[PDB]
C-alpha cells in the first residue's frame, strides 16, 4: 500492500 | 581498506580525572602515528549540540584496522542522559581513573549505569600515573577498580588496565604516548566488532495491518534487524498470546520480494492469521528469539524543566504511558525503598508493570509519556517477567 516511495505499507 | 569496522567508544569516570584530556591525547597521538584528524583539550571540552539536551563532543580516530567514533561529555549529568536514552552509543567504554584520587563516586556510578544500559565492555586507563612515583600503590588503585568492576559484573580480573597520562603523552612526551597506543591496542583486541543489524535475529515492529481473504493477514513496518525470507516461520509477540505463522510473501512498493531485510519497509503476509488476532504494539520475530513480558526493572531519566520536562515532581501511584517501539502501553511503577517523589531532572531505578505484555529484552529503550507528550526516557535493565 500500500505504499510506493516510503510510507508504511504493503501487500502479499 | 577504505571503510573498515566502525566501533563506537567513549570515556567515562569521575569528574576531572582526565577523560577530556585523554580524548584529545588520543585524536592526536593516533593522528600522528597512524594518520588522521587530531584534536586538543581546549576544544574538546566544549559541550555543544544534542537531540534524543546533552552536553557532548564527538571525535573520530583510526587505527590500522579500525575506525572509531569516540564520545566524551563534560559532566556526569550528560553521561546519565546519554547512556539512558542511548544517544551516546558505546560498543566499549574507556574508564578514565586518576591514579591520584583513585576510584571515586562517579566512577562507581558509571560502572553501575554502564551495566544497567548494556555497555558490553569496559577498558580501564589509569591516568595521572605521572603524578605517582610509587609502584606498590598503583598496584592498589588497580585492585580497587578490579574489585569494583567485578561488583557490577565486569570481568575486573581480566579487564585491561593501562597506566598512563593523557597529559605527558598529549603534549609530546612520546615515552607516555606509547600508552595511548597500547590503550588503542586494547580497543582493537578487547573490544569485539559490533554485529550488524542483519546478523541479528529477525524483528519487525508492526505499523499497519490489513487482511487478505484467501491467505490471511499482512502486517507492515520497518525491519529493525534480521532478514525475513518468504517461507520461514515467524511469531506475533505482544499484547495477546504469541502465535506462530509462516510468511507466504513479502511486498514493497507493490513489488513482491523473496525476502525483506533490516532497514527496509515491507509487507509480510501471515498464512492463516485473522486481522483481529493482531494488536498494535506487537512485533514479528524469528520464532523464540524474544518473548512477551509485563514486568521489568529499568533505569529512567526524568526530563528536567529546562528540557521541556514536567515542571513538577511525581509520586507513588504515578501511572503514565511507556512508549515501546510503536505504541505507548500503560504501566504502574514501584519506586526504590524509601523514595517518595521523583524530581524533574532525576534518574532512578524503576520497576514497571504493564497492563499488556510487550516483546522485550535487556537493552530495550522506551519513552515515558503523558498525553502523548514525552516527559521521560528509559531502558529495560532486567526483564523480571
Ligand atoms: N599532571 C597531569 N595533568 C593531567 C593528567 N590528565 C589530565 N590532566 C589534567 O587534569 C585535568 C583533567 O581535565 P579533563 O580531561 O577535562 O577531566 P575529565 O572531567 O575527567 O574529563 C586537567 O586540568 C588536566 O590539565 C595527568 O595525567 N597528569
Ligand atoms: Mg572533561
Amino acid at each position: 500492500s500500500c505504499n510506493c516511495v516510503c510510507g508504511f505499507c504493503c501487500s502479499x | 581498506e577504505r571503510t573498515k569496522p566502525h566501533v563506537n567508544v567513549g570515556t567515562i569516570g569521575h569528574v576531572d580525572h582526565g577523560k577530556t584530556t585523554l580524548t584529545a591525547a588520543i585524536t592526536t597521538v593516533l593522528a600522528k602515528t597512524y594518520g588522521g584528524a587530531a584534536r586538543a583539550f581546549d576544544q574538546i571540552d566544549n559541550a555543544p549540540e544534542e537531540k534524543a539536551t546533552i552536553n557532548t563532543s564527538h571525535v573520530e580516530y583510526d587505527t590500522p584496522t579500525r575506525h572509531y567514533a569516540h564520545v566524551d561529555c563534560p559532566g556526569h549529568a550528560d553521561y546519565v542522559k546519554n547512556m539512558i536514552t542511548g544517544a551516546a552509543q558505546m560498543d566499549g567504554a574507556i574508564l578514565v581513573v586518576a591514579a591520584t584520587d583513585g576510584p571515586m563516586p562517579q566512577t562507581r556510578e558509571h560502572i553501575l549505569l554502564g551495566r544497567q544500559v548494556g555497555v558490553p565492555y569496559i577498558i580501564v586507563f589509569l591516568n595521572k600515573c605521572d603524578m605517582v612515583d610509587d609502584e606498590e600503590l598503583l598496584e592498589l588503585v588497580e585492585m580497587e577498580v578490579r574489585e569494583l568492576l567485578s561488583q557490577y559484573d565486569f570481568p575486573g580480573d581480566d579487564t585491561p588496565i593501562v597506566r598512563g597520562s593523557a597529559l605527558k603523552a598529549l603534549e609530546g612526551d612520546a615515552e607516555w604516548e606509547a600508552k595511548i597506543l597500547e590503550l588503542a591496542g586494547f580497543l582493537d583486541s578487547y573490544i569485539p566488532e559490533p554485529e550488524r543489524a542483519i546478523d541479528k535475529p529477525f524483528l519487525l515492529p508492526i505499523e499497519d495491518v490489513f487482511s487478505i481473504s484467501g491467505r490471511g493477514t499482512v502486517v507492515t513496518g520497518r525491519v529493525e534487524r534480521g532478514i525475513i525470507k518468504v517461507g520461514e516461520e515467524v511469531e506475533i509477540v505482544g499484547i495477546k498470546e504469541t502465535q506462530k505463522s509462516t510468511c507466504t510473501g513479502v511486498e514493497m512498493f507493490r513489488k513482491l520480494l523473496d525476502e525483506g531485510r533490516a532497514g527496509e519497509n515491507v509487507g509480510v503476509l501471515l498464512r492463516g492469521i485473522k486481522r483481529e488476532e493482531i494488536e498494535r504494539g506487537q512485533v514479528l520475530a524469528k520464532p523464540g528469539t524474544i518473548k512477551p513480558h509485563t514486568k521489568f526493572e529499568s533505569e529512567v531519566y526524568i526530563l528536567s524543566k529546562d528540557e521541556g520536562g514536567r515542571h513538577t515532581p511525581f509520586f507513588k501511584g504515578y501511572r503514565p504511558q511507556f512508549y515501546f517501539r510503536t505504541t505507548d502501553v500503560t504501566g504502574t511503577i514501584e519506586l526504590p525503598e524509601g523514595v517518595e517523589m521523583v524530581m524533574p531532572g532525576d534518574n532512578i531505578k524503576m520497576v514497571v508493570t504493564l497492563i499488556h505484555p510487550i516483546a522485550m529484552d535487556d537493552g530495550l529503550r522506551f519513552a515515558i509519556r503523558e498525553g502523548g507528550r514525552t516527559v521521560g526516557a528509559g531502558v529495560v535493565a532486567k526483564v523480571l517477567g
